[PDB]
C-alpha cells in the first residue's frame, strides 16, 4: 500500500515459460521468491515469513515507469457503448491488443474509450549463445533491454526488514540468468502520487482491478469469475533449492493475471506449490493489491 | 555474516573485440560478422556470459583433478553449488564521450579479411566488425560473502584475481587466435556494497 | 431424423432444372425439367414432389408439404425476393467500381488451371454445360439418399456447379453460384425445419406463404461461431534445437485444422444438421447457421463444455474453443445498412466475452489442485503427463502422436477412430490411413484431402494446401542452375491478405447503397478466398522447388529454393490480383537463409519481415531484410521485370565487365550521399571510354540508364536498383 520501489534494470530476462522468450514485467510471485531466496542467505527467512503472513504488507508486480507509474490494461474494458467504419476499427484491434500498459494520467480516459498508441520502451531482443566444443550447444536467450529511462516499481509496505532485502536485490539480480548478467538493477524508493494511493484498496466491495497475479481463497473464488475478466498465466517452473541434488517442478498454479477487473474484491493466499516429499515449502505469493476504477 | 563485495574495473581493449551475435543477413556489401551491440544505443557491448564463460574455461584449465570452480560459477547438479557466488555483468563502453575526442567516426571498425585456398589459390573475402582499440568498458563482479563460506573467502580471492591475469594473457572474445583479443584490466578495485566487510586487506593483493 | 433427409435434398436438388434446361435450351419450366428428370435415376417421391413444387408459383395451393420451407429458404438464401448472362465475378459488387467480369463455367480439379474471370464473357456460354451436366448425371445415376452420402453430394455440386449462375433472367443477383445458392438454401431450410418442429407448428402455408412478413421479421436463426484460441503459440512452439524440422510444424498446423474441421463437424451432429449449415471453416474460425431455439442453445453450451474438458485433458489451457451465437431474423437481406453486420458482430462479442473469462469454479479448482511429484517434462511443450522416450527425448502423449502424424501426413485419407493416434475430441482420435487400409482399420468418419472425385469411402472432402518438391535440406542445394550458377540459399516466404476481415464484414458496402451487403455475398466471398488459398496455391506451386508448410485462411507459409520462392510469390500475387480484380492487397515477407539453419530462427525472421511489410503502407513485399520494402506494384513491374531483366540483358551480352563492376555499383547505391552521384558519373564515364568500340553504345545505353535512376530524386528508383543488383549477383554466384 505504501511507497513504491523504482528499479532501473537496463538488462533482464523475464521467463514466459521458456528461455527463448521474455516478458516485460516480472509477476510478483517472482519478486517474492527473490526476497525469500535472499532472506535465506541472510538467515532472515523466519522473520520474513512472519512478516509475509500478515495483512500488513503487500506486493505488486512490475509495471513500466516512464517519469510516472503505469497500470495494466483493464481486462474487459472499455466495454462497447461507435460501431462504424470497419476498415480502420478492424485494423486498430490488431494494434490495441499490443498496448497492455497505461499511464495514470489517462487510465480513466481508457475506461471511457481512447486509442492510446503504444509507446516503445524495452525492446525484447534475442541472442543466440553457445558452449564451445560441446554436443548440442545453441540455446537462445531473449534479452529484455529497457530503454534507458524505464523502471519497474513493485508496490509494498516500506519496512526495513524488507528494505534490506530490496537493497541486496540490487546486487544479486532479479530475472532469468542472473549469474550471466541479466536482471541486476539499481533501486530507488519513491513516494506515491495522491491519485494512486487513493485507489489502492484491498477490501472495497466495488468495481475493482487486480494489480498482481492473484489467486482467491475458495469462498471468494466462486464469484470471482462471475464478473471477473482475466487471464491465467500458468505460474509453473522448477522449484529452486539447495537441498535436492535434483530438479523438481512446482505444482503448476493457475492465477488470475494482473489487470483482471472484478467486482466484489477477494482475498488471496500463499499457495504452497511444494513438490511431493520435499523438505521445505515453496510459497508462490498470490495475495493482491487492488485498484479502484470508478471510485 | 553477509556481504557483497564488487570488483570494479575498467576493461581495456588492446586489440579489437569480435563477440558475435545473431547472423541476420549477408547483404552483399555489408558486414559478414557483426559484433554484438546494445539494441537501444547501437553501441558495442560485452555480454557478461562471455566474460563468465571465458574466465571459467581458463580457470578450469588451471584447476584440474572442479570443487572450487563449481562454487564460484555454479553447477546444475550438486545441491550446494547452484548459483555459485559470482554475478557478472555486461560491459557498457564507458568512454563513448572520449573516443570521439580522439577522433573517430564509429566505435566499431570493419576489418577486411580473406581465406586463400591451398591448391586453387583463390581468395574468399570477409568483413568482420571489430570493436576498436582502447575502448574501455565497465566491469563489476559481485562476490557474495554469505554465512557459510567465511573461512574460505580469501582462497576464493586468489582465484577471482588469478582468473583476470589469464584474461589478460588469453584473448577474451571470438576468433582470438588471429589477434582480436588482448584485453587488460585496470583500476581493479574491490569495494563493498551492502555489507559489513573490510576490503583494506584485499585491495593490496589486487594492485 | 427420418424426414429431415428429403427436406434437405429437395432444398438442394431443387433448381437442378436450371442445369438441364439451361444446357439444352428446353421450353419447359426448370421446376419441371429436373423434376421429371429426377425419376430416371432413383424412385423417391418425397424429394421429387418437393422438386416438382419448389417454386410454388406453378401450383399455389395443390400440395402439409415441405416445399414451403424450400421456397422460403430459396428466397432467404438469395440476395433479394426471388436471361443470357454467365455468372458474374464476386468482385463486381465489391468495394470501388471497376469493370464487370464474368466466369467461364468450368468444373474443378487439383490439376486444373484457375478460372479467372474476364469482361469478355458477357454472352451466355451454353456449350460448356454438356461437359458439366453429364458429369452430374454419372455419379447421381447411382446414389443413396441418407446420411451415408449426405456429404458426398455437396462436393458433387461444389466441384461442378461452382461457376454456374442462378436465374440469369435477373437484374442484380448474378455472382451467387448455384453450388452456393443451393447450399445456403439447404442450410436455411433445415434451420427453419428445426425452428418449426420445436415450436409445434405443422401447417406451413399460413406462416410461410401468406404470412411472409411474420416469419420475415421473426428472430429465428442463430449465427454461431467458434474461435479455437492459442493456435499460433501451439504451432510456433517449435524453437531452436528441436527434433522435428518442419514435419513437427506441417503436421502441427495441419492437425489443428483437422481439429477445427472436427469441432465444426461433430457440433453439427449433436444438432441435426450437416455441412451445408457451416458458412465457413478456417484457421480455428467457423461460422454457422443454426436454429434459434432452446434445444440448440443448450446443445451448444454442453458441447462447448465437452470440448473444453477435452482440451483441458491433454492441452492444459493452451487451446480454448469459445462459442458465440447471434439471433437474427431474415435481416441478411437488402433498416437496410445497420442490420446485417450488426448481428454478425453479435456473435463476435460473445466470443470476446467468453475468450476473456475462460473457466468456472470446479474446472479451475481441479486445475491447481497440486499433487504431482514430477521430475521430468515434455521438452517441447513443458507438459508433464504421460512421458515417453521417443528417440531418447522425454516427450508427451500429444507430441509423440504428432511425430506419428508426420509419418502419416502424406496420405489422402484421415479417419477418426477411438484409440489410435492423436486425439481430436471426446472419445475421438485421428489417424492417417492409406486407401486400401480402410478395410483393415475400423473408423466412424473419414476425411479425404484434396479430392473432387467421390471415391469409395464416401468421405468428407477437406482441402488443405500442401506441396513438397523435395526434402527441406535439398532446397539450398537445388538453388543452383544446371551450370551451377546461383547462390546456395533457401528462402522462406510468409504471406497474408491485408485487411481481410475489413474486406469481409464491410466488403460490399460501398457499391449500391448497402444493397449488396447480404449473407450470400459473404458466403460466396468465403468460398472464393477458400477456393484460392486451398486449391490454387497448389496449382501455383506446381513446377517449383518449394514446400507449402501452411496455406489457408489468408496465410501462405512456404519454405523452398529462393528462385522458386520469389517466382512463387510474384506468380501468387499476379494471380491473386487477377482473382480479386485488384482489390484485396496481399503483403509477403521473403527471407534468405543459408543451409543448415534451424527452422524457428528462420520462421521468426521471416515473420518479422512480413510484419515489417504490413506497415510499409500496407501492401508490400519485404525482400530479405528490413530495408528492401517495396510495394508489389513498385516491385514486380519495376524491380523484378524491368530492372532485373535490363541488368541481366546487359551483363550477359558482354565479357569485359564482371562482378567487380556490379559490386562497385552496389556500394555506390548503398552509401549514396550527393558526392557519390559525382563519383558514379566519373566511374561510368571512365568505363564508357574503356570498353571497345564494338560494345560502346551498348555501354552508353546502360550508363545513361543507371545514372538516370541513380539521380532521379524520388527515392523509389534507387532502392529498387540495389535489390535488382543483389538478385543478379545471387543468380550468378559460383
Ligand atoms: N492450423 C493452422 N496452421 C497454421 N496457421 C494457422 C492455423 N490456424 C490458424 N492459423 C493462422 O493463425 C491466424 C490466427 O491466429 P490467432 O491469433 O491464433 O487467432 P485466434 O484463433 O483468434 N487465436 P487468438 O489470437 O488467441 O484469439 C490465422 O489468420 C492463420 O494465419
Ligand atoms: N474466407 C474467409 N472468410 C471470412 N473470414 C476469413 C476467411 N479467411 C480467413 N478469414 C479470417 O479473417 C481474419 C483475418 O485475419 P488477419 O489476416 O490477421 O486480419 P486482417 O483482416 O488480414 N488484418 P491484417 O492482419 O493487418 O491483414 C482471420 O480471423 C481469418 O481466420
Ligand atoms: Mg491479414
Ligand atoms: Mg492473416
Ligand atoms: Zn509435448
Amino acid at each position: 500500500t505504501y511507497k513504491l520501489y523504482i528499479m532501473t534494470f537496463q538488462n533482464a530476462h523475464f521467463g514466459s515459460g521458456t528461455l527463448d522468450s521474455s516478458k516485460l514485467t516480472f509477476s510478483a510471485d517472482r519478486i517474492f521468491s527473490a526476497l525469500v531466496l535472499e532472506a535465506l542467505k541472510m538467515g532472515k527467512l523466519d522473520a520474513f515469513l512472519a512478516e509475509a503472513n500478515q495483512d500488513k504488507f503487500t506486493l505488486t508486480d512490475a509495471f513500466p515507469f516512464q517519469f510516472g507509474p503505469f497500470l495494466p490494461k483493464p481486462i474487459g474494458y472499455p466495454k462497447h457503448d461507435q460501431s462504424v467504419d470497419v476498415k480502420e476499427v478492424r485494423r486498430q484491434a490488431k494494434l490495441s491488443k499490443k498496448l497492455q500498459f497505461l499511464a495514470l494520467e489517462n487510465v480513466d480516459d481508457y475506461l471511457n474509450g481512447e486509442l492510446f498508441e503504444n509507446e516503445e520502451h524495452a525492446v525484447i531482443d534475442t541472442v543466440t549463445k553457445n558452449q564451445p566444443h560441446k554436443d548440442d550447444n545453441l540455446y537462445q536467450v531473449a534479452t529484455t533491454r529497457f530503454s534507458n529511462d524505464t523502471s519497474l516499481y513493485v508496490i509494498a509496505n516500506e519496512s526495513d526488514l524488507l528494505n534490506e532485502l530490496m537493497s541486496s536485490l540490487q546486487y544479486s539480480g532479479l530475472g532469468g540468468k542472473r549469474s550471466s548478467g541479466f536482471g541486476r538493477f539499481e533501486l530507488d524508493i519513491q513516494n506515491i502520487p495522491l491519485e494512486l494511493s487513493d485507489r489502492l484498496t484491498k477490501n472495497h466491495s466495488d468495481k475493482v482491478m487486480s494489480l498482481t497475479t492473484a489467486l482467491p481463497v475458495d469462498a471468494d473464488l466462486e464469484e470471482a469469475m462471475e464478473d471477473g475478466h482475466y487471464l491465467l498465466t500458468k505460474s509453473s517452473g522448477f522449484a529452486f533449492s539447495h537441498a535436492t541434488n535434483e530438479n523438481y517442478r512446482k505444482q503448476d498454479l493457475y492465477k488470475f493475471a494482473s489487470g483482471s477487473t472484478f467486482s466484489k474484491t477477494f482475498e488471496g493466499q500463499i499457495v504452497d506449490v511444494r513438490p511431493l516429499d520435499f523438505p521445505h515449502a515453496v510459497l508462490n505469493y498470490a495475495k493482491p493489491l487492488f485498484f479502484k476504477l470508478e471510485v | 555474516t553477509f556481504a557483497k563485495i564488487k570488483f570494479s574495473a575498467q576493461i581495456r581493449l588492446e586489440t579489437g573485440l569480435h563477440i558475435g551475435g545473431s547472423d541476420a543477413f549477408a547483404a552483399i556489401g555489408a558486414i559478414n560478422s557483426p559484433v554484438i551491440k546494445d539494441p537501444i544505443t547501437n553501441l558495442p557491448i560485452i555480454p557478461g556470459s562471455s566474460l563468465k564463460g571465458k574466465m571459467r574455461t581458463l580457470l578450469a584449465k588451471v584447476y584440474n583433478e572442479s570443487d572450487i570452480l563449481s562454487r564460484l560459477f555454479g553447477n546444475s547438479k550438486d545441491k550446494r553449488f547452484k548459483m555459485g557466488r559470482l554475478i557478472f555483468r555486461d560491459a557498457f563502453l564507458s568512454n563513448a564521450d572520449e573516443l570521439d575526442s580522439l577522433g573517430v567516426r564509429s566505435y566499431t571498425e570493419v576489418k577486411f579479411e580473406n581465406t586463400i585456398d591451398r591448391i586453387t589459390a583463390e581468395a574468399n573475402p570477409r568483413q568482420i566488425e571489430r570493436a576498436i582499440r582502447n575502448s574501455t568498458f565497465d566491469f563489476e563482479l559481485i562476490y557474495e560473502i554469505t554465512d557459510e563460506n567465511e573461512n574460505q573467502v580469501e582462497e576464493d580471492f586468489k582465484v577471482i584475481r588469478d582468473g583476470l591475469k589469464l584474461l589478460e594473457l588469453d584473448y577474451l572474445g571470438g576468433s582470438g587466435s588471429r589477434g582480436y583479443g588482448k584485453v587488460a584490466f585496470e583500476n581493479l578495485k574491490a569495494t563493498t556494497v551492502f555489507g559489513n566487510y573490510d576490503v583494506k586487506t584485499l585491495n593490496e593483493l589486487l594492485t | 431424423k427420418k424426414e429431415k433427409i428429403d427436406l434437405f435434398y429437395g432444398a438442394l436438388l431443387h433448381n437442378i432444372g436450371k442445369v438441364i434446361q439451361r444446357a439444352t435450351g428446353e421450353r419447359k419450366k426448370h421446376a419441371l425439367v429436373g423434376a421429371d428428370w429426377f425419376d430416371e435415376i432413383a424412385d423417391n417421391q418425397v424429394i421429387s414432389d418437393q422438386i416438382r413444387y419448389h417454386m410454388a408459383n406453378y401450383q399455389s395451393d395443390k400440395l402439409d408439404h415441405l416445399a414451403y420451407i424450400t421456397y422460403i429458404a430459396d428466397n432467404i438464401a438469395s440476395g433479394v425476393d426471388r436471361t443470357y448472362t454467365n455468372q458474374a465475378d464476386i468482385f463486381n459488387v465489391f468495394g470501388a467500381q471497376t469493370d464487370k467480369r464474368y466466369f467461364k463455367p468450368t468444373v474443378l480439379n487439383l490439376k486444373s488451371k484457375p478460372n479467372f474471370a474476364s469482361a469478355t464473357y458477357e454472352p451466355f456460354s451454353k456449350g460448356d454445360y454438356a461437359a458439366i451436366a453429364t458429369r452430374i448425371k454419372n455419379e447421381l445415376a447411382e446414389f443413396e439418399f441418407n446420411q451415408v452420402q449426405i456429404d458426398s453430394l455437396l462436393n458433387l455440386f461444389e466441384a461442378t456447379l461452382s461457376f454456374v449462375p442462378s436465374s440469369t433472367n435477373t437484374k442484380e443477383i448474378a455472382d451467387i453460384s448455384l453450388a452456393d445458392h443451393s447450399r445456403l438454401t439447404a442450410a436455411f431450410a433445415l434451420a427453419i425445419y428445426d425452428y418449426l418442429e420445436d415450436k409445434g407448428r405443422h401447417n406451413y402455408k399460413e406462416d410461410l406463404f401468406t404470412k411472409v412478413s411474420a416469419f420475415y421479421e421473426e428472430e429465428a436463426f442463430l449465427l454461431a461461431s467458434f474461435d479455437l484460441s492459442g493456435i499460433q503459440d501451439f504451432i510456433y512452439n517449435i524453437n531452436i534445437a528441436t527434433n522435428g524440422a518442419a514435419k513437427q510444424l506441417k503436421a502441427r498446423s495441419l492437425y489443428l485444422d483437422f481439429m477445427s474441421e472436427y469441432i465444426a463437424d461433430s457440433l453439427l451432429d449433436k444438432l441435426g444438421l450437416n455441412r451445408a449449415n457451416m458458412l465457413y471453416v478456417g484457421g480455428g474460425h467457423a461460422y454457422f447457421v443454426l436454429a434459434n431455439t432452446e434445444k440448440t442453445v443448450e446443445t451448444l453450451v454442453q458441447f462447448e463444455k465437452d470440448f473444453n474438458q477435452f482440451l483441458l485433458a491433454n492441452f492444459q489451457t493452451r487451446l480454448y474453443v469459445a462459442f458465440g451465437w447471434g439471433s437474427f431474423a431474415a435481416k441478411d437481406i437488402m433498416n437496410s445498412p445497420e442490420s446485417y453486420r450488426q448481428v454478425y458482430q453479435k456473435a463476435s462479442r460473445m466470443i470476446s466475452k467468453k475468450k476473456i473469462s475462460r473457466y468456472d469454479y470446479q474446472t479451475l479448482m481441479l486445475l491447481n489442485r497440486g499433487g504431482k511429484s514430477s521430475e521430468r517434462e515434455c521438452e517441447i511443450c513443458h507438459s508433464v503427463e504421460n512421458l515417453v522416450s521417443y528417440h531418447d527425448q522425454k516427450v508427451c502423449d500429444i507430441c509423440r502422436g504428432l511425430y506419428q502424424f508426420s509419418k502419416e501426413i502424406a496420405h489422402d485419407h484421415f479417419i477418426i477412430t477411438e484409440n489410435e493416434g492423436l486425439p481430436i475430441g471426446p472419445n475421438a482420435c485421428l489417424k492417417g490411413v492409406a486407401f486400401e487400409k480402410l478395410s483393415q482399420e475400423a473408423f466412424s468418419r473419414v476425411y479425404v484431402k484434396n479430392d473432387y472425385k467421390a471415391g469409395t469411402v464416401k468421405a468428407t472432402h477437406v482441402f488443405v494446401g500442401d506441396y513438397q518438391c523435395d526434402e527441406i535440406y535439398n532446397y539450398a542445394a537445388l538453388s543452383k542452375n544446371e551450370n551451377g550458377l546461383g547462390i546456395k540459399r533457401l528462402a522462406v516466404v510468409r504471406l497474408d491478405v491485408d485487411d481481410l476481415g475489413a474486406a469481409f464484414m464491410a466488403g460490399f458496402s460501398q457499391q449500391g447503397n448497402g444493397q449488396y451487403s447480404t449473407l450470400s455475398r459473404s458466403a460466396t466471398f468465403s468460398r472464393s478466398m477458400s477456393l484460392f488459398f486451398k486449391v490454387y496455391i497448389n496449382q501455383f506451386a506446381s513446377d517449383k522447388k518449394l514446400s507449402i508448410i501452411y496455406a489457408g485462411g489468408d496465410d501462405v507459409f512456404a519454405i523452398g529454393s529462393w528462385q522458386d520462392i520469389i517466382a512463387f510469390t510474384v506468380e501468387l500475387r499476379e494471380n491473386f490480383i487477377k482473382w480479386t480484380n485488384g482489390k484485396l492487397t496481399l503483403s509477403a515477407g521473403i527471407g534468405l537463409f543459408a543451409d543448415k539453419t534451424p527452422i524457428s530462427l528462420m520462421a521468426h525472421q521471416t515473420g518479422e519481415l512480413e510484419e515489417a511489410a504490413k506497415g510499409n503502407e500496407k501492401d508490400s513485399i519485404s525482400l530479405f531484410s528490413s530495408d528492401y520494402t517495396f510495394k508489389f506494384d513498385r516491385f514486380i513491374t519495376n524491380v523484378y521485370d524491368d530492372k532485373l531483366e535490363q541488368i541481366r540483358y546487359f551483363f550477359n551480352h558482354q565479357d569485359e565487365r564482371g562482378k567487380n563492376f556490379i559490386y562497385k555499383l552496389i556500394e555506390l547505391l548503398r552509401n549514396h550521399d550527393r558526392m557519390n552521384m559525382a563519383r558514379l558519373a566519373y566511374y561510368l564515364t571512365r568505363l564508357e571510354e574503356l570498353t571497345r568500340e564494338t560494345d560502346r553504345d551498348k555501354f552508353k545505353t546502360f550508363k545513361n540508364l543507371f545514372y538516370s535512376w541513380y539521380t532521379n530524386k524520388n527515392d523509389k528508383d534507387r532502392k529498387e536498383a540495389e535489390l535488382a543488383l543483389l538478385l543478379y549477383i545471387y543468380e550468378i554466384r559460383k
